[PDB]
């Protein structure tokens, strides 16, 4: 794997979780 | 500056003029 | 109506159904995996033409026609 | 427009930012005026016969 | 609320305002970016 | 007979705007047609 | 720098006296 | 509470009577102690031209920028 | 719901939360708008405090370097990084925050955090517009200053070499990036320009008659000098008179307006035509067709020695831009120019 | 010929300005 | 990342106008606000610096 | 009384006229297909296919017809610039009148669907309104578009059936409609890799024609169906000008920073070749072996291929043009007649000196010689009072190598001066300027133009989205 | 304590006021 | 004689060549 890929596929992840904590805190707000 | 360049603004200065006026003509008639 | 040419009736069945719809998102969620599935190739194409994504294989350069 | 007309100029940043030593950090200003002196040199070629154009 | 004037609060917090944007000034005349 | 069928309206005022609006362009790309 | 320093002293004197006699009128109930 | 409430609430006041001063005395400390130019490598006002480059640094490779920047700066 | 009564989802919970009357209004595309526009301006906010171009454009462009908010901008990447999107993560800082900052990488990521920022600004205006059930004619006139944007900070830099030939986020940074238009693609003579001026101008002028027009036929519903006063939320009748403006102006001007409507319309459709077609004009600048100089002219001048005129004249002021800022303005060009192969005129 | 083109066209934009002013429709309307 | 605290309230490094300047051979005190040049005038140029704006205002050493 | 700018409104709610508004858009378009070819044929000159290319011909279509195999003529002539033993149906003309013809059987077929618009195939048959099922419609128009897709990429340009497409040498120096073989790799995603696009198409094509099967079987979402307006023509409408926009910025990109699918020779040289010296580093690399091998100056040179040189040269650069510089590259600069050959300019003292080249962000550049080491050694000073760098004092004489000039040496300041000035232009060609009397400025290619325009129409379509778009949403508001 | 209105306020007021703190030692520094 | 990149950068100082493995 290149290591501009592996970081790529990194970044993808970060992506994930950034986007993934979002849907977690409008889930929270909206349940309370 | 050619003919062609005269021959581009005379029909961009009378086919919009000149379908305009048509318009106006129908709808006032 | 009218005219019912032959055609028409041939074609009929393909325009006969409609708002037809699911109850519920349907197969909503499958599409939002397909978007997002889409749009990590987009990227992976993108960052490969931007040169961000460098890749040994591609050679990203007019000698690839070589 | 009427104060630039009495010699106001605006405000001129030119060789404001100093390093230690004294060596001069260029800025955008200093890009701007670089292109000011393009102008300047160019505006009225033969209508200047002395280098300061205080007119 | 109460034993506190708002309009004393806002001149009071006004005037240190002024003084912020006067250090800038005299930051502009002195030290970095003073020309000298 | 199709009832969708309707009629073009051309007013005064717009008139006046398309005429303007055609020798104000004209006016402006003249110079660059003729270069 | 005992001039600035001083110098600063009067400006700050100078400029609370105008907010001096307002306060001082609005809490005597003063005809402000 | 409107704005102007709580600008009047002198509780208020008194809870920021101390957060707001150490957020001003950090950011000057931040400063004063030099850690703003080591996090944003900004060149001290002694490091802009280094005993080998007397010249604005000059990156021209883009891959091994990383490199040629740390080396620009002088490290 | 849903004209059939269907099952709440947490989709619906999500919906009411986010679409829930608060402070500001959050919404759905608040999720796109807030995030990226805190950071596209903290990032500049950060980058003209403590961050500095010596290594991308060789000029200090930031407070700790000791310059004041005129001078202090966010400066573009080296043009040896081209068009990359230059990530944090990306190959050249290789996660190197201080680097990704020497890199230009602040710029790249407030130019694109800005930009998806615009998207759910726009965005914010439909959602808003339907909330209130109103025609979102807000957010279509929004389209012009997003394709301002577009055409300016990507179209142009990616027309060109790299982002470096593209606006910094700065005062001095859009003067310069202004004058280099001016010097190398002749933006004044540009025809799109021209209409865009004319726009800008022309609501200017709209914007100021209509108000001087209104605050000055408004009609007595008041006691008291202050008219402001005079007026209410909830009033049904016009404040103004719009015969007695028609009429003023009809005879002023020699023609008026007689619908209000047409005449907002038309105050909203000036300003974002004018927009448009200057974006239209950048587009062709980005791939260097530009309207630089009328060839009949030019060959005129050439075998006609006397013959001059202004269009001649800013010729050679355009050319004396060029050389005389070609070497800092492009340094990664390395153009050293002798003195005597510079133009300069007589004396000066 | 191209001064008396660009001549016609700047005449015939005037000209279009006085009928809007003077043969424009009565302005029934407020 | 030298931890060197910022000359708050600190004393100018250099206000003479000066950079003192040692070459092979010969000694100067080039202009601070003067920058290294990279053009070769003449035939035996060693050092050779020029004003941050106007070129005319330039200096060259010849050996 | 629907305004002008409403007017093609009436047939929103009338299918069978629908059809016929826009069968006569595809007539127009069909037959502007084929008079611009016939046009642009009547026009092109196949002589010279090495100083006089198509794009330097200023041709448009001629280039597309080209790239996908249309290579010879009935005028007996091949792109190619040998004979044409055998155009076939499908010569240039050939494909031209095809379209032509085409053009005029969708007019008919335009006229019968306005006047038998009132067909019960658009009637629904619960409610006997006129009614179409977009989702079904959207299936199988995607389905069809898949067979297509996947038929053209497996079979004309695989070649297998399909003629092949055209592919080129980096330098396009040599290339030609060649039969391609898809690569299914990772080098298949490479924009220069020829292969990619059968392997893309065949990809793309098969999960299309899958995709059709499932919005024809499955159907929409109630949520989905509303939510997105799924009833309503403007609906696909916005999405659809989302999706032309959309490839439009995608097809200027690929055509402004090259591709595959724009040949060099077709569409002329990149403007990012010059600014990286593509094509000059070549010439010096070959002209150095052919020295390394021993042979003189004026051997190296004289292999450099005149094409190849020609591509090395400012004016071929797309970015070196106008807005209103129209006409063809040929006109403004003349039509390149032959190489004057290397121009090698040293200074007295036997130094060589390298003329900078003229950067393209540049329409103006001051004449400049450098040595290996970069530092200036001569030029032409603005001001020759007290010159320190003039071309008399340094001395410097130019000689070419190879080309016309071949072993001439100059030392004339005025004629080195002028040689000198053509050469930060880059590779020194003869241009006739009289048959076509060029004004001696230099115009964009047709891959620059194309550019532009397509980037327009994207940047435009972005309105309609949101027009449109905005309409479908608030249809409610805007109903009236 | 934490609502989005004092997020918001906070999410400003407090990185300025720290900017704000370095911005002044900034026009104390010498060259 | 001069290298290519001797020959390439001097001609144009933005060439891939000189632009390359610069580090
Ligand atoms: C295939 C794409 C497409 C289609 C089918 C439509 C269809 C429609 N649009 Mg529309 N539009 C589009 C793209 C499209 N648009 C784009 C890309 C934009 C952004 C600029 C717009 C912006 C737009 C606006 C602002 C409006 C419409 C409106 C309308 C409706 C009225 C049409 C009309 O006024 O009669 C046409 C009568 C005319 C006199 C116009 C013809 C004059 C043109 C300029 C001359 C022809 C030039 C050339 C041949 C055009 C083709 C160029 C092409 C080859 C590249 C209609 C159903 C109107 C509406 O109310 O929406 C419902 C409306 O106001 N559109
Ligand atoms: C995106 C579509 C497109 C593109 C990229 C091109 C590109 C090109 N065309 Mg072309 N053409 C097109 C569509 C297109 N064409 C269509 C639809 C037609 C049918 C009408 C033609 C018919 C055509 C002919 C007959 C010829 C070309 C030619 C050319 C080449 C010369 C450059 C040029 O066109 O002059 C420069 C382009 C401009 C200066 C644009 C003009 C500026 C715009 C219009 C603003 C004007 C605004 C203003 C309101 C206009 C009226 C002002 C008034 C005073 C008149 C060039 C590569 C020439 C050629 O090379 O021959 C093979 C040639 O003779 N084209
Ligand atoms: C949008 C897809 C597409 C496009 C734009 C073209 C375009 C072209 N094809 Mg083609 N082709 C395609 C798909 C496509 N093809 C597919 C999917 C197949 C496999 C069935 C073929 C098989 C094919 C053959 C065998 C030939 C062409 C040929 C041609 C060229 C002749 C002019 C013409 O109108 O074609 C013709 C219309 C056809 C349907 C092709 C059949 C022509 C007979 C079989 C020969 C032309 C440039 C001819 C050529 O000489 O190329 C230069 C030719 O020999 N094509
Ligand atoms: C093994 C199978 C295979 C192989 C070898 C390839 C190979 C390739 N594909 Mg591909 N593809 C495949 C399967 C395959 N594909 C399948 C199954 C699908 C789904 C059907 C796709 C869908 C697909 C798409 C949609 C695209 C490709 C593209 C490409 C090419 C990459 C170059 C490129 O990105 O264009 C150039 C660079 C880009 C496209 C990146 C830019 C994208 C931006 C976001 C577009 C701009 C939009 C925006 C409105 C612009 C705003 C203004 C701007 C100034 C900012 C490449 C040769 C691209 C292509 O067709 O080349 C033209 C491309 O667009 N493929
Ligand atoms: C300098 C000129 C100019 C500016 C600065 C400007 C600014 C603005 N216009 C807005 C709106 C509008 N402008 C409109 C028409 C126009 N706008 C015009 C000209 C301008 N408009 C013109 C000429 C027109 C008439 C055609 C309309 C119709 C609207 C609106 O509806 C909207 C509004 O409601 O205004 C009150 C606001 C939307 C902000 C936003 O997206 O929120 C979120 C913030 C975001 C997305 C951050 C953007 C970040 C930018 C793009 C990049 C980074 C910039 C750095 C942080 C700073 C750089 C500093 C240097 C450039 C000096 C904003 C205040
Ligand atoms: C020999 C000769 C003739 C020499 C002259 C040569 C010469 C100088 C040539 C130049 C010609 C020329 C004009 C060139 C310019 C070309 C150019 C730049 C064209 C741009 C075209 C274009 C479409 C641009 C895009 C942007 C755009 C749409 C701009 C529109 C600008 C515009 C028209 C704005 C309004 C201008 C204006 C004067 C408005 C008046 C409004 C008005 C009547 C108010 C009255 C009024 C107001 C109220 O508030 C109320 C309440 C009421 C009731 C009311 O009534
Ligand atoms: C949110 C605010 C975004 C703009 C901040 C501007 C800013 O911080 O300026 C910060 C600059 C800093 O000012 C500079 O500071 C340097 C510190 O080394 C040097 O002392 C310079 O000489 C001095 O000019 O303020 C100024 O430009 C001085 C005048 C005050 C201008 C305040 C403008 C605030 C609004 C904009
Ligand atoms: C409207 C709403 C949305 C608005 C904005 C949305 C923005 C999204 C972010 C886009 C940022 C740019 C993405 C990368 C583009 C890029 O790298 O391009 C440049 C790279 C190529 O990179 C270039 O290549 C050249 C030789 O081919 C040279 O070597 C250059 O030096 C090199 O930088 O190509 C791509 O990766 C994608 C190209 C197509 C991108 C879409 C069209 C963009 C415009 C093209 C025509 C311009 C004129
Ligand atoms: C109405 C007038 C329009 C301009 C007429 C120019 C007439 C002329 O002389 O040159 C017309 C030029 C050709 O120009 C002629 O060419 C000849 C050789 O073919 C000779 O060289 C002549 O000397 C030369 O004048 O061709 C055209 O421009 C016609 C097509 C117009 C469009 C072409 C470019 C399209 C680019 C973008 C399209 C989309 C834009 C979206 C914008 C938003
Ligand atoms: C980039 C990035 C990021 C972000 C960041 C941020 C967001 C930051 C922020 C920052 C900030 C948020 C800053 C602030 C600033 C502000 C300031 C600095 C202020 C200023 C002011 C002043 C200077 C004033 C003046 C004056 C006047 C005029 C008024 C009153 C007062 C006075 C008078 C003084 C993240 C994380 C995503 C990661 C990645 C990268
Ligand atoms: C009837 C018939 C016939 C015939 C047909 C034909 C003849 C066809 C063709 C037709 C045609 C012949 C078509 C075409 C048309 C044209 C077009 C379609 C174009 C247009 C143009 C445009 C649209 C453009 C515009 C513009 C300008 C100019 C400026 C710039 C920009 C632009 C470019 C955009 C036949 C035999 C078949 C048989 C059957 C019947
Ligand atoms: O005339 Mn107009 O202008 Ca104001 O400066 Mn002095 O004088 Mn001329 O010079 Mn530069
Ligand atoms: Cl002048
Ligand atoms: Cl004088």
């Amino acid at each position: 794997v290149t290591p501009s890929l592996k970081n790529f596929l990194g970044s993808l992840i970060a992506g994930a979780t950034v986007l993934g904590g979002i849907a977690l805190a409008i889930t929270a707000v909206s349940k309370f | 500056v050619n003919i062609y360049g005269l021959t581009a603004t005379a029909l961009f200065i009378i086919i919009p003029t000149s379908f305009l006026l048509i318009l106006y003509v129908k709808t006032a008639s | 109506p009218g005219l019912v040419t032959p055609l028409g009736t041939l074609l009929r069945p393909l325009n006969s159904e409609a708002g037809k719809v699911l109850p519920g998102w349907g197969t909503t969620v499958l599409m939002a995996v397909f978007i997002l599935l889409f749009a990590a190739f987009l990227l992976i194409i993108l960052e490969i033409y931007n040169s961000s994504l460098i890749l040994d294989d591609v050679s990203m350069s007019w000698e690839t026609l070589a | 427009l009427s104060t630039m007309a009495f010699n106001l100029n605006g405000f001129n940043f030119n060789q404001s930012v100093v390093d230690s030593q004294g060596r001069v950090l260029n800025t955008w200003a200093d890009i701007i005026n670089r292109a000011n002196l393009g102008m300047e040199v160019m505006h009225e070629r033969n209508a200047h016969n002395f280098p300061l154009d205080l007119a | 609320t109460g034993r506190i004037p708002l309009w004393l609060v806002g001149t009071v917090v006004g005037t240190l305002a002024i003084g912020l944007l006067a250090v800038f000034f005299y930051g502009s005349y002195v030290g970095l970016g003073s020309s000298l | 007979p199709n009832p969708n069928k309707q009629v073009v309206e051309l007013n005064r005022t717009s008139l006046y705007w398309g005429l303007l609006l055609i020798f104000v362009l004209a006016v402006l790309f003249s110079s660059y047609i003729f270069n | 720098n005992i001039e600035l320093a001083l110098t600063l002293v009067s400006l700050v004197l100078v400029v609370s006296a105008g907010p001096l006699v307002v306060v001082l009128l609005s809490a005597r109930g003063g005809n402000l | 509470r409107p704005f102007s409430d709580i600008l009047t609430s002198i509780r208020y006041w008194v809870i920021h009577s101390i957060t707001v001063p150490a957020l001003f005395i950090a950011g000057w400390l931040f400063v004063s102690t030099g850690l703003a130019y080591d996090v944003f490598g900004t060149p001290r006002p002694n490091e802009y031209f280094t005993e080998d480059r007397q010249e604005a640094p000059l990156i021209t490779d883009r891959f091994n920028a990383l490199e040629q920047v740390k080396k620009l700066s002088g490290n | 719901i849903g004209t059939y009564q269907e099952k709440r989802t947490w989709f619906d919970d999500a919906d009411d939360w986010l679409r829930q009357d608060r402070f500001v209004f959050v919404g759905w595309s608040g999720l796109l708008l807030f995030p990226c526009a805190y950071f596209a301006l903290g990032g500049w906010l950060t980058g003209t405090t403590f961050v500095t171009s010596w290594y991308t454009h060789g000029l200090a462009t930031s407070y700790l370097e000791g310059c004041n908010f005129l001078t202090a901008a966010v400066s573009t990447p080296a043009n040896s990084m081209a068009h990359s999107l230059l990530f944090v993560w990306g190959p050249e800082a290789q996660g190197d925050f201080t680097r990704w900052c020497q890199l230009g990488g602040l710029w790249a990521f407030v130019a694109l955090h800005g930009a998806f920022g615009l998207i759910g600004f726009m965005l914010r205006q439909f959602e808003i517009a339907r909330s209130v059930n109103l025609r979102p004619y807000n957010a279509i006139a929004f389209s012009a200053p997003i394709a301002v944007f577009v055409s300016v900070f990507l179209i142009y830099p990616l027309g060109q070499s790299g982002w470096f030939f593209a606006p910094s986020f700065g005062v001095a940074a859009i003067f310069r990036f202004i004058l280099f238009f001016q010097g190398f693609h002749n933006w004044t003579l540009n025809p799109f320009h021209m209409m865009g001026v004319a726009g800008v101008l022309g609501a200017a002028l709209l914007c100021a008659i209509h108000g001087a027009t209104v605050e000055n036929t408004l009609f007595e519903d008041g006691d008291g000098a202050n008219t402001f006063r005079a007026f209410n939320p909830t009033q049904a009748e016009e404040t103004y008179s719009m015969v007695t403006a028609n009429r003023f102006w009809s005879q002023i001007f020699g023609v008026a307006f007689s619908n209000k409507r047409w005449l907002h319309f038309f105050m909203l459709l000036v300003p974002v035509t004018g927009l448009w077609m200057s974006a239209i004009g950048v587009v062709g600048l980005a791939l260097n067709l530009r309207a630089y100089d009328f060839v009949s002219q030019e060959i005129r001048a050439a075998e006609d020695p006397e013959f001059e005129t202004f269009y001649t004249k800013n010729i050679l002021l355009n050319e004396g831009i060029r050389a005389w800022m070609a070497a800092q303005d492009q340094p990664h060009e390395r153009l050293v120019f002798p003195e005597e192969v510079l133009p300069r005129g007589n004396a000066l | 010929m191209e001064a008396l083109v660009y001549t016609f066209l700047l005449v015939g934009t005037l000209g279009i300005i006085f009928f809007s002013i003077f043969f424009r429709d009565p302005p029934r309307m407020i | 990342a030298y931890g060197d605290s910022a000359n708050v309230f600190g004393k100018v490094t250099n206000k003479s106008g000066f950079v003192p300047y040692a070459g092979d051979g010969f000694a100067l005190l080039l202009p601070a606000k003067w920058n290294p040049s990279k053009e070769n005038d003449f035939p035996g140029v060693i050092l050779r610096y020029e004003d941050n704006f106007d070129a005319v205002n330039n200096l060259v050493v010849i050996a | 009384g629907l305004p002008w700018y409403r007017v093609h409104t009436v047939v929103i709610n009338d299918p069978g006229r629908l059809i016929s508004v826009h069968l006569m858009h595809t007539a127009l378009v069909s037959g502007w297909a084929g008079s611009m070819a016939l046009f642009e044929i009547s026009v092109f000159d196949p002589s010279d296919p090495v100083l006089n290319p198509m794009w330097r011909q200023g041709m448009f279509v001629l280039p597309f017809m080209t790239r996908l195999g249309i290579t010879q003529s009935w005028g007996g002539w091949t792109i190619s610039g040998e004979t044409a033993t055998n155009p076939g149906i499908w010569s240039y003309e050939g494909v031209a009148a095809a379209h032509i013809i085409l053009s005029g059987a969708l007019f008919l077929a335009s006229v019968w669907h306005w006047t038998y618009w009132d067909l019960e195939l658009f009637r629904d048959p619960r409610t006997g309104k006129t009614a179409l099922d977009l989702p079904k419609i959207f299936g199988i128009h995607l389905f069809l578009s898949g067979l297509l897709c996947f038929g053209f990429g497996a079979f004309h340009v695989t070649g297998v059936f399909g003629p092949g497409i055209w592919v080129s040498d980096p330098y396009g120096l040599t290339g030609r409609v060649q039969p391609v073989a898809p690569s299914w790799g990772a080098d298949g995603f490479d924009p220069y890799n020829p292969g990619g696009i059968a392997s893309h198409h065949i990809a793309a094509g098969i999960l299309g024609v899958l995709a059709g099967l499932f919005h024809l079987c499955v159907r929409p979402s109630i949520r989905l169906y509303f939510g997105l307006s799924m009833g309503s023509i403007e609906t696909v409408l916005s999405s659809s000008i989302a999706a032309v926009f959309w490839a439009a910025f995608v097809v200027a990109g690929t055509m402004w920073y090259g591709s595959a699918a724009t040949p060099i020779e077709l569409f002329g040289p990149t403007r990012y070749q010059w600014d990286q010296g593509f094509f000059q580093q070549e010439i010096q690399k070959r002209v150095q072996a052919s020295l390394a091998e021993g042979a003189s100056l004026s051997d190296a040179w004289s292999r450099i291929p005149e094409k190849l040189a020609f591509y090395d040269y400012i004016g071929n650069n797309p970015a070196k043009g106008g807005l209103f510089r129209t006409g063809a590259m040929n006109s403004g600069d003349g039509i390149a007649v032959g190489w004057l050959g290397h121009a090698s300019f040293k200074d007295q003292e036997g130094r060589e000196l390298f003329v900078r080249r003229m950067p393209t962000f540049f329409e103006t550049f001051p004449v400049l010689l450098l040595d290996k080491d970069g530092i200036v050694r001569a030029d032409v000073p603005f001001r020759k009072a007290e010159s320190k760098y003039s071309i008399e004092q340094v001395g410097v004489s130019v000689t070419f190598y190879g080309g016309e000039l071949d072993g001439l040496t100059f030392t004339d300041p005025a004629t080195v001066k002028k040689y000198a000035r053509k050469a930060q232009l880059g590779e020194i060609f003869e241009f006739d300027r009289s048959t076509l009397q060029s004004d001696g400025v230099f115009r964009s290619s047709p891959r620059g133009w194309f550019t532009f325009g397509h980037v327009c129409f994207a940047l435009l379509f972005f309105f309609g989205h949101i027009w449109h778009g905005a309409r479908t949403i608030f249809r409610d508001v805007f109903a009236g | 304590i934490f609502t989005v209105r004092w997020l918001a306020i906070h999410g400003i007021a407090v990185p300025t006021i720290f900017f704000l703190g370095a911005i002044t030692a900034m026009q104390f520094i010498q060259r | 004689v001069t290298l290519a990149l001797d020959k390439d950068d001097p001609a144009k100082e933005d060439s891939v060549k000189g632009l390359r493995k610069d580090i």
